[PDB]
C-alpha cells in the first residue's frame, strides 16, 4: 500500500522485495492492492540492467 | 470512451458507452444542490504513462 | 430499508453489468467484496456501534463513515443481500461465484477517531440486552475508556462473548449467500500484523 | 485526432485489485482494457464502494 505519491519510489522499492519472498514462498496468486495507485505512480515490470 | 464525470458527493452517477459515437450517463438525484458534470479533459491525468494521449489546448 | 430486496441502486448495477461483461471476454474470474462500513450521514441510527459515551463509530475518511454492529441480524441481512444482487449478474454471464467478507471488525478507535480516541464502540444498548438475555451475567462496570489501559479481570466474560458473537455474524452471512448460491466460494481477508502484533491485549482478544 | 501512446506489456502472471470508489468517474471500458494491456490477465478483485452503491434519500 502506497497512498502518498511522495513515497512511491520508496514504498514500491520494498514492494518488489516482498514479491520475491512471495515467489519464493510459492504463492499461486499475487495482486497489487490498488489499481489507482498503480496508474498514479506508473509501475512497470522490467528486467534489471546487467550494467550493475 | 475517454469522457469523465464529476458531481457532488451526495449523488451517484456513472458513465457507460453503448455505441460508436454515443454514451449514457445513468444517475440518481437526492438533493436540490445535486450538480452532475460530464467533462472532456484536454490533458490526461488518469491513464498510465504508457497510455496517455497528447495534450493540446487548441480547439480552433 | 428492511423489506427492500435490492439495496444497490441502478447506476451502480449498470456499471457492473458492463464491467463484468468485459471481464468475461478476457476470461478472468471476478471476486466481490462488501464491508460493514456505510456512510454515517445515511446510516440508520439503530445500526451504528456505540461507545461508552454514545458516540457512534467513525472512520478517518471525510465524510466520516460508521460500521454496523455484528449482533444486529437486520444489519447483517442488508450487507448479505448486497452480495447476492452482484453475484446474480455473474450467473447470468455464466461466471463462477466468488465473494469476500469485508473486514469484520468491532470498532475500537485504533487510530484517531475524534473524541473516541481509543474508546471501544462495544457498548450499544441493544447489544447489552442481547448479552443479558442469553448469558444472564451483568455487563461489567466501569465501561472501558481506553483500549491501551489495563483491562480489569471482571471485564473478560463480556469481551469473550463479543469475540464469539463476531464469528457467528461472519458465519451467518456466509450461510445466507450460500443458501441461494450453493456453488459459491467464500473467503475472508486477514490482517497479519494485527494477528501477530495487536495494538493491545484487549484488541487481539476481542477482534479475532 | 490526437496522438496517444499505446505500448502493450508482457504478462507477469498477476491479477489486479481495484476499488469502486476510485473508479466511478472513469468508464469501465477504459479501465479494463488499460489494466489488461499492462499484463494482468488471470484474476480481478473489486472492492465495493463505501458510499456509492446503496440507495438513499434526504428528508426534513
Amino acid at each position: 500500500f502506497v497512498l502518498l505519491p511522495e513515497d512511491a519510489k520508496k514504498i514500491w522499492a520494498d514492494v518488489d522485495k516482498a514479491w520475491g519472498l512471495a515467489l519464493e514462498a510459492g504463492i499461486p496468486h499475487i495482486y497489487p492492492w490498488s489499481y489507482t495507485q498503480v496508474m498514479r505512480d506508473g509501475v512497470i515490470y522490467a528486467v534489471p540492467k546487467v550494467c550493475g | 470512451e475517454y469522457w469523465v464525470v464529476d458531481y457532488n458527493a451526495l449523488m451517484v452517477a456513472t458513465i457507460i458507452p453503448y455505441g460508436s459515437k454515443s454514451f449514457k450517463v445513468p444517475c440518481q438525484w437526492r438533493t436540490n444542490k445535486d450538480f452532475l458534470g460530464v467533462r472532456w479533459m484536454t490533458e490526461d491525468t488518469f491513464d498510465h504513462h504508457l497510455y496517455r494521449y497528447e495534450t493540446d489546448p487548441n480547439y480552433l | 430499508p428492511v423489506s427492500e430486496p435490492e439495496p444497490i441502486n441502478m447506476p451502480t448495477m449498470e456499471f457492473y453489468k458492463r464491467f463484468l461483461s468485459l471481464l468475461h471476454e478476457r476470461d478472468m474470474k471476478f471476486v466481490n467484496s462488501v464491508a460493514y462500513e456505510i456512510l454515517n450521514f445515511f446510516m440508520p441510527d439503530e445500526w451504528k456501534q456505540l461507545n461508552w459515551k454514545g458516540d457512534p463509530a467513525l472512520s478517518g475518511w471525510y465524510p466520516p463513515s460508521s460500521f454496523i454492529q455484528p449482533t444486529n441480524k437486520d444489519a447483517l441481512d442488508f450487507v448479505s443481500k448486497a452480495q447476492c444482487q452482484i453475484l446474480k449478474e455473474c450467473q447470468n454471464l455464466g461466471m463462477e461465484l466468488y465473494f469476500q467478507i469485508g473486514e469484520p471488525w468491532w470498532w475500537d478507535g485504533s487510530y484517531n477517531t475524534g473524541e473516541g480516541k481509543n474508546a471501544p464502540c462495544i457498548y450499544d444498548p441493544k447489544t447489552m440486552a442481547l448479552y443479558k438475555e442469553e448469558t444472564g451475567n451483568d455487563v461489567p462496570t466501569p465501561w472501558i475508556k481506553d483500549i491501551f489501559a489495563p483491562v480489569e479481570e471482571h471485564q473478560w466474560p463480556y469481551v469473550d462473548w463479543l469475540c464469539t458473537k463476531l464469528g457467528q455474524s461472519t458465519n451467518y452471512i456466509r450461510d445466507y449467500v450460500k443458501g441461494k448460491f450453493p456453488d459459491a466460494q467464500a473467503t475472508l481477508l486477514f490482517f497479519t500484523p494485527q494477528i501477530m502484533s495487536p495494538a493491545s491485549e484487549l484488541t487481539g482478544r476481542l477482534n479475532f | 485526432q490526437l496522438g496517444q501512446r499505446k505500448y502493450p506489456q508482457v504478462v507477469m502472471g498477476m491479477g489486479m485489485t481495484s476499488g469502486f470508489d476510485d473508479g466511478y468517474n472513469l468508464t469501465p471500458e477504459r479501465q479494463v482494457k488499460m489494466a489488461y494491456g499492462l499484463g494482468y490477465r488471470d484474476w480481478w478483485t473489486t472492492y465495493i464502494g463505501m458510499s456509492h452503491y446503496w440507495k438513499g434519500l434526504t428528508a426534513f
